[PDB]
RNA sequence: AAUAGGCGGCCGUCGAGGGCUCGGGUAGAAGACCCGGU
RNA sequence: CGGCCGCCGAGACCCCGGCGCACGGACCGAUUGGUCCGUGAUCGGGUAGGCGGGCGUGCCGGUGGCGUAGAAGCCGGGCC
RNA sequence: ACCGAUAGCGAACUAGUACCGUGAGGGAAAGCUGAAAAGCACCCCGGGAGGGGGGUGAAAAGAGCCUGAAACCGGGCGGCGAUAGGAGGGUGCGGCCCGAAAGGAAUGAGCCUCCCCGAAGGAAACCGCGGCGACGCGGGAGUACGAGGGGAGGGGACCGG
């Protein structure tokens, strides 16, 4: 089981990696969701999550897309959605992640791994929203 | 002994070959140390015990991995599991 | 002798059999019943038929249920009362009481190992339709062939 | 162009489903600095009318008027448990719970029958109707320790809040004997006032007198009265199709156009109507009666109860509230009232308001 | 709510709890739900 | 956008083994043929259509046989 | 050198019959017990129809009768079976199950170990050098390996299907 601090990493990077480690057959826990930034422009960034929450089946709201709120759930979609998720390979695969805001007191004391290819250093300049700020914008919990 | 794991066959985009399989063994991510491990055997483990056997014949990509030839092709259950090179 | 059973170990050291043919009853709720009375002792499975005669106990429907409705109690589910169903089978487990007690096997010891109900001859007829059809009004009889066994 | 209208009825109640539990549920609780429990409740009784001074705000202040209000009998609750709640990872989670452990009943209405004594009933088994499944052998000091566990918890602070659990007793009122058990807050901003307040009244009596004020307003939940399967027509209140209809005239004409290929949810349809989990806003708190009893003057008290009783109810015995308005639900239903949530920014007066005449004349 | 939840209590490694049956509706198309049963 | 480096990727191309075909050759068949060798980078998809060979069914003239120690037929399997 | 009961005349048989239309006129379906009825005596159960024993027969072929196919229905056994999406299949293998004969096999199976040759193809450790770099070049070296073709030793029941 390796724990992955999101903490200033790149979102579509990070959920790169750790789709990949997932498809290899490991255990990934990340443990700072709210904390992944998003380059792009801060109103672009919430008009599009903003449609992706107001995504819905016409028919039945029960079986219109549940695009998610929550920063962890955030990150979790944005994993499975690199990930072949119609298939028991793919199913599979996502079963062995846990994504949670904040240290829980279980992983406190514990080595915090990190991705050198997802880190904010890498940007010319840091024009940047946290997914924090996203869930805040769509109105989640945290 | 030598620890893998199995990554996937060797494949186009829409394209399979069942008897030859991508393997990643642990310490190598070269393709200067996965060449050391040219002309040894693969084994992997069914469930009910039995044991299929292959053969490490080409090295892959630059990452490490390697191409090993089977002459009876593994399952697909096999994919993302354990092998015993040597 | 006219019949055979689909029963292939019968031991008639141990074993008894009956069976009833041509019977004018419902096949499909002859065999819902037989699958519940399958695997019972003689005894409880005549009581069961009493309950269901007396309509104090309904027979779940698992295979033929449509449009039925549900019954009090936990399991229910589509359930109803084969009467007519149910007095034929409990004549035909009288008569391999008797043959079982003729052999001389212990009546209270004996349970159905095997039961089943077969599709039998249609009786044809036709029943007058609107705009000048005739249109089939058929009945469908029901075999039926009980083996059972003495435990010891 | 075409001609707009609103649509037939509110999207904003579906699912349309009978309640999940005839016991009414509360999901929000009012803010609140007086340490007090947040609601009662009571048995809805019935209906009367009464003229009275109005004090609220408006045209008609000042001026005696004809005023409806629901008899609702509150027979005291007993409080015999404590609950904590400590804060998860989505939401409160509960930590522990404490109940009293079982002490002999003297308010049971024993009768005296051709032999055998009194029956001399006691606790634990009331509360056996409801739970089946209490504790053996359990003794005050147990329940002493268990409480102390609990407070010491509080003292290290995991505990983020602490509610009562109270049981109906409707044996007083001889309505029933299985009781009705609900989780109620308390007000305030302190856990440890909170936790003192249930503490010191763990295993007592609480009347409706001690917890709400007359002339407030309160918010009201209770199941609704149950109609059966209902058509369209009553349920979402669409028109009748025209007179010429050979196929009906109580249904909906169209229930969807060519495309989407499929019936939208949003189509009016026949279904279960009534016995609805509802919440009825800003209703006044009339009086407070005591044992069937309401004072007017100091000098006048009158009974409540109408001549020949309540309609489907028998006498109103103990204590009652007088609600201005109608409540949801049917007779002898449980009703559960709290301080009001959203009250408007000129609330009328916390008191009684001048009563000058109530009806008590026969109502069948 | 597939991360398919929390807590108190009773039970098992004969037996807690429940169903049919009984008298009635705060309920009802069948099911279900609610009160009572010495 | 202007360039470069390494990899991965077909039934394509290369190699080993097998089949058929077209043409030529040797040898051998009492009615169309059979065995073997040589060449094919310059033979091997295919609708309409043309041509060659082969499998199966009833009966007749011959020839050689099987069967109550179990024919035809039918059901499930092995081999070619 | 015709057909062999949906064929041959429409009719292999109580067939130009049954039956349809007021009427001219139209017009089916339907063969087979066994060598011999030897066509089940007697007992138990059932209102009966029948069921179970027991008899006849080389064989129930039991009159609902030569063989009894397919579709369909009921039961038994093997496999899957209530979080998973494609016309129900194709390639490969894994899990469970069957596996006497007709396939191989104690004159030796799956399996384990070792040795020789080898087409097209074909690395790397390390050393020297070029490039800002990804990297490349000479040696190692056409070496290790390589489809397939042969040999020896061990074990003793599976392999193919």
């Amino acid at each position: 089981m390796r724990i992955i601090n999101a903490e200033g990493l790149i979102l579509g990077r990070l959920a790169s990696k750790v789709a990949k480690m997932l498809l290899e057959g490991e255990e990934v826990v990340i443990v700072n969701a709210e904390k992944a930034v998003i380059t792009g422009n801060r109103d672009v960034i919430f008009k599009k999550y903003k449609q992706r929450t107001e995504l819905r089946t016409l028919t039945n709201p029960r079986r219109g897309p549940f695009y998610p709120k929550r920063s962890d759930e955030i990150v979790r979609r944005t994993i499975r959605g690199m990930l072949p998720w119609k298939t028991d390979r793919g199913r599979k695969a996502f079963k062995r992640l846990k994504v949670y805001v904040g240290i829980p007191k279980e992983f406190q004391g514990k080595e915090l791994e990190t991705i050198i290819e997802a880190h904010v250093s890498r940007l010319s300049r840091p024009k940047y929203v946290t997914v924090g700020e996203v869930a805040k914008f769509l109105g989640g919990k945290f | 002994r030598i620890k893998g794991v199995v990554l996937s066959y060797r494949r186009s985009k829409e394209n399979q070959h069942n008897n030859v399989m991508i393997i990643k063994p642990l310490d190598v991510n070269s393709r200067e140390e996965a060449s050391k491990l040219i002309g040894r055997l693969v084994l992997w483990k069914s469930p009910s015990g039995k044991i299929l056997k292959g053969k490490i014949v080409r090295v892959h990509g630059t990452k490490g991995a390697v191409r090993a030839r089977f002459e009876k092709g593994l399952p697909g259950q096999a994919l993302g599991d354990y092998v015993e090179i040597v | 002798k006219r019949f055979g059973y689909s029963f292939q170990n019968f031991d008639p050291k141990r074993m008894a059999r009956a069976s009833a043919r041509d019977l004018r009853i419902s096949p499909k709720l002859a065999v819902e019943v037989c699958r519940e009375l399958r695997g019972m002792m003689l005894n409880d499975a005549l009581r069961y038929l009493d309950d269901v005669i007396a309509l104090k106990r309904p027979v779940p429907l698992k295979r033929y249920n449509d449009s039925q409705g549900h019954k009090p109690g936990k399991g229910f589910g589509p359930g109803r009362y084969p009467v007519k169903v149910a007095k034929a089978i409990k004549k035909v487990l009288l008569n391999v009481k008797n043959n079982a007690v003729q052999k001389g096997l212990d009546p209270d010891k004996l349970k159905i190992i095997h039961i089943a109900a077969h599709k039998g001859p249609v009786l044809r007829g036709w029943y007058p339709r609107a705009f000048g059809r005739a249109t089939p009004f058929n009945e469908q009889t029901t075999h039926i062939e009980v083996v059972v066994e003495e435990i010891r | 162009g075409k001609v707009h209208r609103p649509r037939r009825g509110s999207l904003g109640f579906s699912p349309r489903k009978r309640a999940k539990s005839i016991v009414p549920r509360i999901r929000s609780w009012p803010k609140e600095t007086e340490v007090r429990m947040l609601g009662f409740a009571g048995y809805k009784a019935g209906m009367t009318h009464i003229l009275m001074i109005d004090d609220e705000p408006g045209l008609t202040n000042g001026k005696e008027i004809f005023m409806p209000v629901t008899i609702i009998e509150t027979p005291p609750l007993r409080v015999f448990g404590i609950r904590a709640y400590r804060m998860g990872y989505l939401g409160l989670e509960t930590a522990t719970e404490v109940i009293v452990p079982d002490f002999p009943l003297d308010n049971y209405p024993a009768k005296e029958r051709k032999g055998k004594p009194k029956p001399k009933m006691t606790f634990y088994k009331l509360l056996e109707r409801r739970i089946a499944t209490l504790p053996k052998n359990y003794t005050q000091e147990m329940f002493e320790q268990k409480l102390g566990q609990l407070e010491d918890m509080i003292k290290e602070g995991e505990i983020v809040d602490v509610r009562a659990i109270v049981a109906t007793q409707p044996w007083v009122i001889k309505l029933k004997k299985k009781p009705e058990v609900m989780e109620y807050a308390i007000g305030g901003t302190s856990v440890e006032e909170k936790f003192n307040y249930i503490k010191e009244k763990l295993g007592k009596e609480l009347r409706v007198g001690e917890v709400l004020k007359e002339g407030e307003l309160l918010d009201v939940i209770a199941v609704t009265k149950g109609k059966g399967t209902q058509g369209p027509v009553k349920r979402w209140g669409i028109k009748l199709r025209a007179h010429k209809d050979s196929k009906g005239r109580r249904k909906v004409g169209s229930i969807g156009p060519w495309h989407p290929a499929r019936v939208m949810w949003t189509v009016p349809m026949a279904g279960q109507m009534g016995f609805h989990h509802r919440t009825e806003l800003n209703k006044r708190l009339i009086a407070i009666g005591e044992n069937g009893k309401l004072k007017l003057d100091e000098n006048t008290e009158i009974e409540i109860t109408p001549k020949g009783g309540f309609p489907h109810y028998g006498i109103v015995r103990s204590d009652f509230m007088m609600i201005a308005g109608s409540v949801p639900g049917a007779i002898k239903r449980i009703i559960r009232v709290r301080p009001a949530i959203r009250p408007p920014k000129k609330k009328p007066p916390v008191q009684r308001p001048q009563i000058t005449y109530v009806s008590v004349e026969s109502k069948q």
